[PDB]
């Protein structure tokens, strides 16, 4: 006959693996999902099977009960509401109880067994970042051994590991200047000081700082245009080439001069027109 | 549906962990440190395309049926074993102004194998 | 300069061609898409440039105009000045058409349009609006007027053509006709231009129950009281835990069409469906 | 989203008529009679691979910088021109029971063709 990897919805056969053989043989393997299909077609109808009876008909699952399903740790075999074998998450729990935790995703999980569950279940690269509710800004967030606190464009924090080393640059062209008004040997030691700082600093251009009155004075690399904020007296260089396609799945913005901009992206345009910078300031519209 | 189980030796879903050291993007990724991203290796007869399940079966069937009557163009293709799908994965990476960023990168994840 | 193929919603260029070029390199061979980028770059920087510009920065398209662009069979000059190569299919050369698709087309021409736009295959089945009866229709030449599961007509040709067969080749029509090849039922179903479908196989055995009948192929049989004739349909699906639920012939509510059907199989009696909903 | 209309060489869609009769299903598939199925032809550079913009990319980017440095089950890993995005289409048909149906069948069409 024919034997099978896997019963979809239907209830059916799908996935074949051996031809002309008999259901023991293919039932020996202590496999919990894989089924035996009985009649023996013309390859061509297992592939009509597949366009009209989404699967291949009269399936026989290799495993009504759970004896010797193996699911590995962390999943045991829980019995249905239908009766069917299904290898449910169950990771070890007692072992690590403790209060709310913070997972690396940005969600909160009632404790860490919660998250360990969610780990197994649909995510293998969940952890513990730091404990307690996830929290937006830095503040009170006790990061964990050398970690460090850091926040994202939309404000959210993270325990990181900040690389505190960076090699003496051996070029004045690796050099870099920061919105900060620091030059930067390296794009190396930029980032070291966004790390330790924990909130982006942002190029300003490339070179060393040179101090500019205007746009004027500051040379831009790259295609990029310059802008300027008068507020703080420093200039900047940006790419000026977006295009802004349709779609009113514009979320419109309120900019740094409260002008309410049809899209972040049109807010961009204008500053990069107008060679003044423009940075979001709130959320939705400017009232 | 095929995860790759220990010598079914078919198209299947192998697991690999990325180290974004070994890459060499330690450098500009945060976090996380690494993932497990996968690979499909396997390979490709005429039984397991149709019945695979996967979103190629259909037309990987359709081009088979010509690679068997030895269509020219055809009789040269192939037939590999690629990912057919595939999930995100969330980044947290200095950006091109070194600013952090947080952003969700789809299809690093190869979540379902197939023949095509 | 680096050559790309594509520009997209965004303005930056994806799909790299080969490095070390010229503009006017590239703009050569006269396509629509086609964009350059002079600066050169071949590291990362163009695989973040993905993940970060979503496309390499300042593409230059490679066509400002129209001028320059073969579609091979239109190019209109559009709104933001972005030439693209539009569709215009020989019209001129009647009737408020039925595409094979079963969706209406205003003129032959809206037709051979969306032809151009999506749907390679398309075509007219017959004129006149898409009709949902074979009542009326006037199929082009050769056709038989045809009907599907939820009542769409379609034109199509029949094949009369079936090899005269095998004792066990034959078939058994739910209209009780014993067939001697799934050609001659199809053409029989063609031509008849309703559906048949299979009753059981071998010939057409007269029945008091399904007791009286033997279903090849794990299939059961269920008794149409509403004919007085047995029937083989498969009994192995499973009706799952998105269900839009039903009203069967038994004048009982089953919520999913699949749970009408393990119910018929359990009972013996076949339930076909009535309406969409519930009884009531 | 790349047409090989020409001599490019990239991994581009090649158009194809599929004929029903050709591959015998001119029989249970009353119309249409065929259909433009097209098929994945290409070399896969790796400029084109991360570079492309398809499903495919990230994940072909990460596994081909492990090959770049030869890790061991990557060696005889080629990044194969295959299917990316699937179209589906509407077919007049015969069912298991002859009778006659109108229903959409998944991923008949490619629509786009991706290294990977
Ligand atoms: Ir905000
Ligand atoms: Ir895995
Ligand atoms: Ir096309
Ligand atoms: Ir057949």
């Amino acid at each position: 006959g024919n034997c099978w990897l896997r019963q979809a919805k239907n209830g059916r056969c799908q996935v074949l693996y051996k031809t002309e053989l008999s259901k023991e043989e293919c039932c020996s393997t202590g496999r919990l999902s894989t089924s035996w299909t009985e009649e023996d077609v013309n390859d061509n109808t297992l592939f009509k099977w597949m366009i009209f009876n989404g699967g291949a008909p009269n399936c026989i699952p290799c495993k009504e009960t759970c004896e010797n399903v193996d699911c590995g740790p962390g999943k045991k075999c829980r019995m249905n509401k239908k009766n069917k074998p299904r290898c449910v998450c169950a990771p070890d729990c007692s072992n690590i109880t403790k209060g709310p935790v913070c997972g690396l995703d940005g969600k909160t999980y009632r404790n860490e067994c919660a998250l360990l569950k969610a780990r197994c279940k649909e995510q293998p690269e969940l952890e513990v970042q730091y404990q307690g509710r996830c929290k937006k800004t830095c503040r009170d967030v006790f990061c964990p051994g050398s970690s460090t606190c850091v926040v994202d464009q939309t404000n959210n924090a993270y325990c990181v590991t900040c690389n505190r080393i960076c090699p003496e640059p051996a070029s004045s062209e690796q050099y870099l200047c920061g919105n900060d008004g620091v030059t930067y040997s390296s794009a190396c030691h930029l980032r070291k000081a966004t790390c330790l700082l924990g909130r982006s600093i942002g190029l300003a251009y490339e070179g060393k700082c040179i101090k500019a009155k205007s746009c004027e004075d500051i040379q831009c690399t790259g295609g990029k245009k310059c802008l300027w904020d008068f507020k703080v007296g420093r200039g900047r260089c940006s790419l000026c080439d977006e295009l802004c396609p349709d779609s009113k799945s514009d979320e419109p913005v309120c900019a740094s001069d409260n002008a309410t901009y049809a899209s972040e992206c049109a807010m961009k345009e204008a500053a990069c027109s107008s060679g003044v910078l423009l940075e979001v300031k709130h959320s939705g519209s400017c009232n | 549906g095929l995860e790759c189980d220990g010598k079914v030796n078919i198209c299947c879903k192998k697991q690999f962990f990325v180290s974004f050291k070994d890459i060499g993007w330690n450098d500009w990724i945060i976090a996380p440190s690494g993932y497990h991203a996968n690979y499909c290796e396997g390979e490709c007869p005429s039984h397991i395309a149709g019945t695979s399940g996967s979103s190629l079966s259909f037309h990987s069937t359709v081009i088979n049926h010509y690679r068997m009557r030895g269509h020219s163009p055809f009789a040269n293709l192939k037939s590999c074993c690629v990912p057919t799908k595939l999930r995100p994965m969330s980044m947290l990476y200095y950006d091109d102004g070194q600013n952090i960023i947080k952003k969700d990168i789809q299809n690093m994840i190869v979540e379902e194998c197939g023949c095509s």
